[PDB]
C-alpha cells in the first residue's frame, strides 16, 4: 500500500515558536491528506483535512499544505495545549495509512541524570526472586542508553526499562532500568554495574555494588 | 454535538475473541460510516476496516480481514468490532471514528477515547512491594519502591500518603511475565531519613489493596 | 465535479 513516513519522531520547539511537521507519501496522494492531533491523556482530534490547508473549528495558527508525496503541518506559534503528537494520513488508495507520528516536546538545558543503583530487597530474596533496580533521573535531552554489567560483562535478559514523559514544573524526563534474575543467579555473581551513556558528557555515569561489601 | 462513546477496557484469553461497542450520539448514524484504528504502544496508527451503517457495507485492511468482523445496530446507533483467536498482537487501543466526504475523499472528524484491550491469561492478582534502600556499602538520597507481580493496571503510589510530593518519579508499568510492574523513587534530604520515616503506598483498586512499605536502611 | 461533506465512509 501507500506508505506515509514521518521524518522526526519526537521534535523539539519553544513556546510560541513556529513548528513544522512534516510527512512523505510513498507515492502522489493527489492531495488527500489529513492531520489528527493526539493528546497524552489518548484523545484523538482532527485539525486539518484535503491535502492540508482545510480547518474544522481549530485554532487558524494550525495551518496546512503540500502535494504530490511531501506535506506540512505548522504551528506558526506553538501553545502549551499544542503540546501533543501529530499524526498524517492519505485517503486517496486503500488502505487509508497513517505516518508513524511526531512528539512535540519543550526546549530545556541539558541536564546529566542523577543515578541510583539498588540490590535486590531481603523481602524479594525470600521469594526466590531478585532484581536489581537503577533509576536515571531528571535528564535532558530524553536520549539516553542504560548498559547493565555482571561480573563486569555483558547482560540485556531481564532488563525491562520505563521512561516518564516529559515533565511538567521542569522538562526534564526519568527513566528506571530493572534486571531481574533468580536468587540462585543472583548470588552465583558480584559485582552489578548500571552504566548510563547520556550525550551530557562522553565517559557513562556508572554506578555498582558488589554482593561481597555487602 | 457529535459523540461516540466506546466500550470500557477489556481483559481476556488468548485464543478467544472480543466484541467492543462504539455508541453514538448527536448525529445521523446511518448518514456516516464508522472506521477502526488500532493503536499500540508501538507508534503508528493502523486502519483496520470500516462500515456504512445504512447498508452495513463493509470494507476492510488485508491484515486485519479473517479476525475482524465489523457489525453494526441501526437501531442504538451502536457499532461492534469483534476480534477473534486473538493473540498478544492484539494488545492496544482501538478507535472508532466518523467519516466525512469532502471533495473527492474521506476523512475522520470524530473519534472515540478508545477501547484497551489486554490480551492475558492473568487474573486479579495484587502486587508485592519492595522496598529499595541504598545498598549496605551524601546530602540528598534517594529511596525507591518496586512494585511487581500485578494484574491489571492501574496502581497507585505516594510517598508518606502525600506529604512527600517532590522529587517523586512513578514510572509507567511493563508487561513481565503476563504480570505488570512498576517502579517509584523519591528523593530526600539525609537528614530525613533514616531519621525519620520514608513509606511508599502503593493502592490497586481492583484486588482492593492498600499497602504501605516502609524503606529501612541495609538490603 | 466533486461534492464536498454531509457524508461518511
Amino acid at each position: 500500500d501507500i506508505q506515509m513516513t514521518q521524518t522526526t519522531s519526537s521534535l523539539s520547539a519553544s513556546l510560541g515558536d513556529r513548528v513544522t511537521i512534516s510527512c512523505r507519501a510513498s507515492q502522489d496522494i493527489s492531495n488527500y491528506l489529513n492531520w489528527y492531533q493526539q493528546k497524552p491523556d489518548g484523545t484523538v482530534k482532527l485539525l486539518i483535512y484535503y491535502t492540508s490547508r482545510l480547518h474544522s473549528g481549530v485554532p487558524s495558527r494550525f495551518s496546512g499544505s503540500g502535494s504530490g508525496t511531501d506535506y506540512s503541518l505548522t504551528i506558526s506559534n506553538l501553545e502549551q495545549e499544542d503540546i501533543a503528537t501529530y499524526f498524517c494520513q492519505q485517503g486517496n488508495t486503500l488502505p487509508r495509512t497513517f505516518g508513524g507520528g511526531t512528539k512535540l516536546e519543550i526546549k530545556r538545558a541539558d541536564a546529566a541524570p542523577t543515578v541510583s543503583i539498588f540490590p535486590p530487597s531481603s523481602e524479594q530474596l525470600t521469594s526466590g526472586g531478585a532484581s536489581v533496580v537503577c533509576f536515571l533521573n531528571n535528564f535532558y535531552p530524553k536520549d539516553i542508553n542504560v548498559k547493565w554489567k555482571i561480573d563486569g560483562s555483558e547482560r540485556q535478559n531481564g532488563v525491562l526499562n520505563s521512561w516518564t514523559d516529559q515533565d511538567s514544573k521542569d522538562s526534564t524526563y526519568s527513566m528506571s532500568s530493572t534486571l531481574t534474575l533468580t536468587k540462585d543467579e543472583y548470588e552465583r555473581h558480584n559485582s552489578y554495574t548500571c552504566e548510563a551513556t547520556h550525550k551530557t558528557s562522553t565517559s557513562p555515569i556508572v554506578k555498582s555494588f558488589n554482593r561481597n561489601e555487602c | 454535538e457529535v459523540q461516540l462513546q466506546q466500550s470500557g477496557a477489556e481483559l481476556v484469553r488468548a485464543g478467544s475473541s472480543v466484541k467492543m461497542s462504539c455508541k453514538a450520539s448527536g448525529y445521523t448514524f446511518t448518514s456516516y460510516g464508522i472506521n477502526w484504528v488500532k493503536q499500540r504502544p508501538g507508534q503508528g496508527l493502523e486502519w483496520i476496516g470500516y462500515i456504512n451503517p445504512g447498508n452495513g457495507y463493509t470494507k476492510y485492511n488485508e491484515k486485519f480481514k479473517g479476525k475482524t468482523t465489523l457489525t453494526v445496530d441501526k437501531s442504538s446507533s451502536t457499532a461492534y468490532m469483534q476480534l477473534r483467536s486473538l493473540t498478544s498482537e492484539d494488545s492496544a487501543v482501538y478507535f472508532c471514528a466518523r467519516s466525512v466526504y469532502y471533495g473527492g475523499s474521506y476523512y475522520f472528524d470524530y473519534w472515540g477515547q478508545g477501547t484497551t484491550l489486554t490480551v492475558s491469561s492473568a487474573k486479579t492478582t495484587p502486587p508485592s512491594v519492595y522496598p529499595l534502600a541504598p545498598g549496605s556499602a551524601n546530602s540528598m538520597v534517594t529511596l525507591g519502591c518496586l512494585v511487581k507481580g500485578y494484574f491489571p493496571e492501574p496502581v497507585t503510589v505516594t510517598w508518606n500518603s502525600g506529604s512527600l510530593s517532590s522529587g517523586v518519579h512513578t514510572f509507567p508499568a511493563v508487561l513481565q511475565s503476563d504480570l505488570y510492574t512498576l517502579s517509584s523513587s523519591v528523593t530526600v534530604p539525609s537528614s530525613p531519613r533514616p531519621s525519620e520515616t520514608v513509606t511508599c503506598n502503593v493502592a490497586h483498586p481492583a484486588s482492593s489493596t492498600k499497602v504501605d512499605k516502609k524503606i529501612v536502611p541495609r538490603d | 465535479s466533486i461534492p464536498t461533506h454531509t457524508s461518511p465512509l
